[PDB]
This record gives C-alpha cells, sequence and structure tokens, in this order.
C-alpha cells in the first residue's frame, strides 16, 4: 500500500492479452575484445564522474500501438 | 576525463602587464602628440590625415582604459559592473572602427588614383559627412550585445570581468561574425582597392611622382600582421567549440594561453599611426 500510494504509476495494468502491432528499433552497439584484467574501481575513478564509463548494453526498445 | 578546468600559466601573469603597460604609455604619448599637433592646431594637409585623427581618437579611448585590464590580468575586478561594461564596449568599438577607417583610406586612395579628375567634392563628402554614419554608427550598432549582456561575476574566489554569454553557440556566432567583419570582408574590399590601384598605376609608370601610397601600405600591412594571429586563434577556438577538432583539455588550455599572448601581441596595433608619423613614413 505504501509502494502504490507513495510513487504513483503513470499507467496501471491488469492481466488481459491485447493484440497489437509493434516495430523493432534495434539499438545495435558492437562490443570490443573482452579484457580479463582486474579493475577495483572506486568512487574516485574518472570514468564514473563523467558518466562515460563502460556499463550495460543498450537494450532494443519497442514501440507498440493498441486500441482499448 | 573527470572534468575541465581553468588555469592561467604562471609566466604570462607577469608578462601580460608588462606588454600592457608599455603599449599603454606609448599609446597615450603617441595619440596625445598626434591630436595635439593635428586636431587642436588644424595643421593637417591631406584628406588621409582626418582619418588618422579618427584613428588617434579611437586609439585614445582604448588605451587610457587599458590599465584596467592591466590590473585585472593578475588581480581581481573589484571595480564594478558598469566599468566592465564600458571597457568591453570601448574595446569592441575600437576594434571595429579602426578596420573601418582603414578600409576607408583604401577607398580614398582608390578614388585618388583612378578618379583624379572627376571627383573633388566626393573627397570632402567621404571625409566629412560619410565618416560619421559609416564608421561610428555601425561600430555602435554592432556593440549592443556587449552593452546589454556584459556583467561581472564572482566565480569561486575570482572577481572576473570577462565577456559572458548564455550558451556556447552564441560565442561561435560572435566569433564567426567577428572574423568575417573584422578581417574577411575588409580583406576583400582593401585587397580589391589596392589591386585596382596598382593595376591603373602601372598604366602611368612614366609619371610616378607622389608615391604617397607607401604610408598607407605600411599601415595596412602592419595592422593585418598584428591582428592576424588573434583571428586564427579565435578561429581555432571556434572550431574546438564546434567540437570538430577535439583532442583533449590541455590542447585547449594551450589555445587559451596562445589567445592571451596573441591578444597582447595584437595590442601593438595602437602605435602604428604615431610612429609612422614620427618617422614621416
Amino acid at each position: 500500500n505504501l509502494f502504490e500510494t507513495s510513487i504513483k504509476p503513470c499507467v496501471k495494468l491488469t492481466p488481459l492479452c491485447v493484440a497489437m502491432n509493434c516495430t523493432r528499433n534495434m539499438t545495435t552497439s558492437t562490443g570490443t575484445t573482452d579484457t580479463q584484467n582486474i579493475t577495483i574501481i572506486n568512487d574516485t575513478s574518472p570514468c564514473v564522474r563523467a558518466d562515460n564509463c563502460t556499463g550495460l548494453k543498450e537494450e532494443e526498445m519497442v514501440d507498440c500501438q493498441f486500441n482499448m | 576525463e573527470p572534468c575541465f578546468r581553468e588555469e592561467n600559466a604562471n609566466f604570462n601573469k607577469i608578462f601580460l602587464p608588462t606588454i600592457y603597460s608599455i603599449i599603454f604609455l606609448t599609446g597615450i604619448v603617441g595619440n596625445g602628440l598626434v591630436i595635439l599637433v593635428m586636431g587642436y592646431q588644424k595643421k593637417l594637409r591631406s584628406m588621409t590625415d582626418k582619418y588618422r585623427l579618427h584613428l588617434s581618437v579611437a586609439d585614445l579611448l582604448f588605451v587610457i582604459t587599458l590599465p584596467f585590464w592591466a590590473v585585472d590580468a593578475v588581480a581581481n575586478w573589484y571595480f564594478g559592473n558598469f566599468l566592465c561594461k564600458a571597457v568591453h564596449v570601448i574595446y569592441t568599438v575600437n576594434l571595429y572602427s579602426s578596420v573601418l577607417i582603414l578600409a576607408f583610406i583604401s577607398l580614398d586612395r582608390y578614388l585618388a588614383i583612378v578618379h583624379a579628375t572627376n571627383s573633388q567634392r566626393p573627397r570632402k563628402l567621404l571625409a566629412e559627412k560619410v565618416v560619421y554614419v559609416g564608421v561610428w554608427i555601425p561600430a555602435l550598432l554592432l556593440t549592443i550585445p556587449d552593452f546589454i549582456f556584459a556583467n561581472v561575476s564572482e566565480a569561486d574566489d575570482r572577481y572576473i570581468c570577462d565577456r559572458f554569454y548564455p550558451n556556447d553557440l552564441w560565442v561561435v556566432v560572435f566569433q564567426f561574425q567577428h572574423i568575417m567583419v573584422g578581417l574577411i570582408l575588409p580583406g576583400i574590399v582593401i585587397l580589391s582597392c589596392y589591386c585596382i590601384i596598382i593595376s591603373k598605376l602601372s598604366h602611368s609608370k612614366g609619371h610616378q611622382k607622389r608615391k604617397a601610397l607607401k604610408t598607407t601600405v605600411i599601415l595596412i600591412l602592419a595592422f593585418f600582421a598584428c591582428w592576424l594571429p588573434y583571428y586564427i586563434g579565435i578561429s581555432i577556438d571556434s572550431f574546438i567549440l564546434l567540437e570538430i577538432i577535439k583532442q583533449g583539455c590541455e590542447f585547449e588550455n594551450t589555445v587559451h594561453k596562445w589567445i592571451s599572448i596573441t591578444e597582447a601581441l595584437a595590442f601593438f596595433h595602437c602605435c602604428l599611426n604615431p610612429i609612422l608619423y614620427a618617422f614621416l613614413g
């Protein structure tokens, strides 16, 4: 109840399968060679502060249209 | 990179006030001597001299206020907002109007050599009535943004008098329009003027006579030689602020130090009218 009342969702969803047409926008980013060297990265590293440091991939987002 | 930084190098912190002070005193002495021998005495002879009076007046109202920059190069601007606004607008009007009248004397020599017969009243027209509307009026209407945006700022410790803009693209819009009105279009206008001057002077090699062009030639060559590295520096700073030539932070810091020393070198452009007058060249 605290979770539902504190942060209100913009969209509330109930279980019902609805047919819809969806397009696939492929966010393709090529990875380089995997480096196995250890890097104990702390908060004082230069990559975290610029927020340009190597993290997770960009997952492919999907746009869908539906009439309800 | 973690971040970017501001840092003035230690050598120019003493070197810039020396150049500023020497050009200050030779500017006030030369401009004062020129105005006292010419404007107060009305002892001028040719039509070029009135343009030299205008150069001296604009040079004065640059050079007496240049010691405020000599202070603020090493110290903090605890003077005021209005003083910073005033020194910036007068720096820009004396950067513009000198090039404007330097184009005007090239036009005057163009009118002198080829239209030597069918223009006498146009000389006094373009030396008396056209000058006010075509020199100071454009150089004042181009200086609205440093009247209306200029302000002082306390950024951390430092009281800074410096040209401040809402975003980065206004800076490169100013810099591109600045180089194109300060060097480029006077470049083509003056270059065409002297090209036609020598092209029709070559028709009269049997009658050389005057050779009074040499004063203006030495003036335009020295002025462009003083101001050109400042223009290429601000072009490089514009190109790095369009982020097309990115290499690193310390390259742009060296660009900043280059800008400081080349503006200091470009301030030599003050004492070219009175030194050439004293040499009678």
